């Protein structure tokens, strides 16, 4: 009856737009991005481009959505369940700054041990690796971490200790692995690293689905 | 200095508890023992609203009891015509983590918000039918959890600041700030006369506020977990509250205490949404067990079950005329029940 | 009479093979009807997996029923009904193999093109798995319609090489599915320790064996024993093919309904 | 300092509130539910002619 037909046509147009974006939705990969002000998060995001902010980009024709939580923590079930569909958590840390390493470890422990983030993988980026070579051979990480074992002036020992410190803050039932990369925020290989880690995580899920028992 | 005031607070709390005990002479169940039960209540899905691509977190009815606004994780609002299952609008949002949505009583504006810390106002009726952001309300330091229009110009929002705010949309300013909660405020409910409103926070407490004076008239306790939903009784002299302890409670404003508890042993999951029927006899509650339970509000009896959804029933809604019930869920579907 | 007629380059005759075929096919038809009900009713398991499984089971059920009812010829003369049932059997089993190739393609989408959403819809799956057989059967009938039916059985004709119209697609699908099966097994063995860290080595072998066998019965690699049936010299291969492929529906039912946790949960919820 | 004083003052305003008996409140809720039972489509289902769904 004149207006009814127009209303149905408008509904059909809206449905067509929704169907057009549905294929993108079913094929999108979401990653949490967590980092402090010293972690080089802004430089990392700017290099890949070249409140909570959403970054949309594509790697090898796969749509990605990095969710940048700008230091907002809520420790509530609703806030964590808002991110129950992410495939991975990306964590940037300033590996050089030993005085703020404990704060980063505590934040990591608070986030990755939530029941919502069970069955999501962790990609851990240790930025400022070039600055570690300067800071190593000048200061000793034993001055900040008395549990350190090895040569504090060796880069491999310090890097292994940092990755072990972050791995030990993950409680039991680690269904998904922890991926660590020693990179810089201006590195051009970071997108490929994230792509490979996410692909491995999704392969883990797919093979677990193939598991009969 | 500190010890004296700490003891004074305890004495005042004991005095309030004693007054509440003195006003409690006969329980609601005892008085309503002689009222006949409402019997089995069967509601059937009349409409299924499909089109959302992700979990539906919020939903609000219109004053005309025909139009419907819904919010989903995919990052947009849809205005539905429930009589004909027609999409009137599809409004993309700047932030995809929307947690609440409001529909103005006039029908000219809708509101939404979430993790973006902003209450965004959209004008539905502009020139040549273009829906644009009329106003963005900033000032909340936490995620915005609920919003309800008082009129086209003022709106009350609750956030993770443990505070509520009354806004002026024309100026975009917080006219009045409501402080006093210790946990994150998760729910709101405007009184039918629009003069009072109750808020439920993550401190197992509900507070009654005066919009004009900006003060907490009463504080209600009794729950054991985070209050997720709250709703006034139709007459405005009482309200209901659902929390994560698998329990609904009915609180009286004038008696200033809990009247009766809605719970069952078989229910252990949290309650996401509560609503009343037009007469107040039915208390509809949505649960994490994929179901919506209908309660006899005067006898604390399960009148019926709404069991059409496949995921968490995240929102409920009853029309002003009381004809239909809209249930939103995490399966990206809205269902209309009679 | 025997299930090996679908692959044999001669007229296989053995009462034991006929009895095995009848018993196994009755049991498999019961299990395949159960499979169709499970794949159509159990909501939590719905997906591309379940769609391809359901349509493969439908094709196997229809083909097995037509085989049980009309594979034998009476009177020694090839009538019109014999051509019709020959063509129907050709279409049904070629459709089953097309849906098996779709199983393989979906497995490729799982283990190689790991990211989800890049796949084929239900309409395209049905179009492929029900129209490629239609194309092949139509072309074969147009070229050589006299190849449908024999005086002994109502299934193709090996004198002019017409049986390769069924064997060639089967061979191609079997080789492709074998490649994807080896890839799947390799990836699964690589990642089992990460997926299940504390399931030991004996239970590792048990789980890997069960999963590999389920995929083998999905992909149709059990039909490779029929590609070497030319003479009486291959009785062992003939019996192996008949036993493994008359029980294919039953094995699929076991390994994909009785060994699925969600199916058991829905079964318990139903009762 | 300020927080304790504000809490005490708020509790003082909460204490000096004219409360009524819960029997009267239950009676008022009963009266409202009984006065509007015929106007509730969910409690009393409406004939299909007058149901817009």
């Amino acid at each position: 009856s004149a207006e009814d037909k127009a209303a149905v046509e408008r509904s059909k147009m809206i449905d067509k737009c929704l169907s057009r974006e549905k294929t993108y939705v079913k094929r999108l990969v979401k990653i949490l991005l967590l980092g402090a002000d010293n972690s080089g998060k802004s430089t990392f995001l700017k290099q890949m481009r070249i409140g909570i902010h959403e970054y949309d980009f594509e790697i090898k024709n796969v749509p990605f959505k990095m969710v940048d939580v700008g230091g907002q923590r809520s420790e509530r079930k609703r806030w964590f369940e808002c991110f129950d569909s992410v495939t991975s958590i990306l964590f940037l840390v300033d590996s050089s700054d030993f005085n703020r390493l404990t704060e980063s470890l505590n934040d990591f422990e608070t986030i990755v041990n939530n029941r919502v983030f069970s069955n999501v993988s962790i990609i851990l980026f240790l930025n400022k690796t070039d600055l570690l070579e300067e800071k190593v051979q000048i200061v000793s990480i034993k001055d900040y971490f008395l549990e350190f074992e090895g040569d504090p002036h060796c880069l491999r020992d310090v890097q292994k200790f940092l990755v072990e410190c972050f791995r030990n803050k993950r409680r039991d039932q680690q269904q998904k692995p922890l991926y660590h990369h020693f990179t810089t925020a201006i590195n051009t290989e970071n997108a490929r690293l994230i792509f490979r880690d996410v692909k491995d995580t999704i392969l883990h899920d797919n093979l677990k689905q193939l598991m009969l028992q | 200095e500190l010890d004296q005031l700490r003891q004074e607070a305890e004495q005042l709390k004991n005095q309030i508890r004693d007054a509440r005990k003195a006003c409690a002479d006969a329980t609601l169940s005892q008085i309503t023992n002689n009222i006949d039960p409402v019997g089995r209540i069967q509601m059937r899905t009349r409409r299924t609203l499909r089109g959302h691509l992700a979990k539906i977190y919020a939903m609000h009815w219109g004053t005309d009891s025909r139009l419907l606004v819904s919010a989903s994780q995919d990052g947009k609002l849809i205005i539905w015509d429930s009589y004909t299952t027609n999409k009137v609008h599809a409004i993309p949002l700047r932030s995809s983590w929307v947690m609440t949505c409001a529909y103005a009583p006039s029908g000219n504006y809708v509101a939404c918000g979430g993790l973006d810390n902003i209450c965004s106002i959209y004008n539905l009726k502009t020139r040549e039918g273009n829906v644009r952001v009329s106003r963005e309300l900033a000032g909340h330091t936490g995620y915005l959890s609920c919003c309800r229009f008082l009129d086209d110009n003022q709106i009350v929002t609750s956030s993770g600041d443990t505070t509520c705010a009354l806004w002026d949309i024309e100026t975009g300013q917080q006219t009045t700030t409501f402080t006093g909660h210790t946990g994150d405020v998760m729910s709101l409910s405007l009184a039918p006369d629009t003069r009072l409103f109750v808020s439920g926070a993550c401190d197992a407490s509900a507070k009654l506020w005066d919009v004009r004076e900006g003060m907490c008239r009463q504080t209600f306790t009794g729950h054991e977990s985070d209050i997720n939903a709250i709703c006034f009784f139709p007459n405005g002299n009482a309200f209901a509250t659902g929390s994560d302890d698998a329990t609904c409670r009915l609180f009286d404003l004038r008696a200033d205490q809990e009247l009766m508890t809605y719970s069952h042993d078989n229910i252990i999951c949290g309650i996401t949404s509560v609503s009343f029927s037009k007469s107040g006899r039915l208390l509809l509650a949505g649960y994490d067990d994929f179901n919506c339970n209908v309660w006899d509000a005067l006898k604390a009896d399960r009148a019926g079950v709404l069991a059409g959804h496949d995921n968490r029933v995240s929102c409920l809604g009853v029309t002003d005329d009381g004809m239909a019930v809209a249930t939103g869920s995490w399966d990206s579907f809205l269902k209309i029940w009679n | 009479s025997s299930f090996a007629i679908l692959m044999a380059h001669y007229d296989v005759e053995d009462w034991k093979l006929t009895l095995i075929t009848r018993v196994g096919l009755a049991l498999s038809l019961f299990c395949l009807l159960l499979c169709i009900l499970t794949f159509l009713l159990v909501r939590p398991i719905q997906g591309s997996r379940t769609t391809i499984h359901l349509h493969l089971c439908i094709c196997l059920f229809v083909g097995s029923t037509i085989f049980l009812a009309g594979i034998e010829n009476e009177g020694g003369q090839v009538g019109l009904r014999c051509r019709l049932v020959a063509g129907l059997l050709h279409y049904c089993f070629l459709a089953a193999f097309c849906w098996m190739s779709l199983e393989g393609l979906e497995l490729y989408f799982l283990v190689v093109r790991v990211f989800q959403g890049q796949g084929l819809s239900t309409r395209w799956l049905c179009l492929i798995g029900y129209g490629v057989p239609l194309l092949i059967v139509g072309v074969s009938a147009a070229i050589y319609s006299k190849g449908y039916g024999r005086p002994r059985y109502c299934w193709l004709d090996f004198e002019q090489g017409f049986l390769w119209s069924f064997l060639g697609p089967v061979t191609f699908i079997i080789l492709c599915n074998a490649v994807i099966f080896v890839t799947t097994v390799w990836k699964l063995t690589q990642k089992f320790s990460e997926i299940n860290p504390d399931m030991k080595k004996l239970k590792k072998a048990r789980a890997l064996t069960i999963t590999a066998i389920a995929q083998l019965f999905l992909l149709g690699c059990t039909w490779v024993f029929g590609l070497f049936i030319f003479d009486d010299r291959s009785l062992v291969l003939t019996y192996v093919f008949t036993i493994l492929n008359c029980l294919q529906g039953a094995f699929l039912y076991l390994l994909h309904c009785l060994l699925n946790k969600k199916v058991r949960e829905e079964y318990r919820k139903w009762a | 300092i300020a927080q304790a004083r504000k809490l005490v003052e708020q509790l003082k305003m909460e204490a000096n509130i004219d409360r009524i008996k819960v029997s009267k409140a239950a009676a008022d809720l009963m009266a409202y539910c009984e006065a509007h039972a015929k106007e509730d489509p969910l409690l009393t289902p409406v004939p299909a002619s007058e149901n817009p769904f």
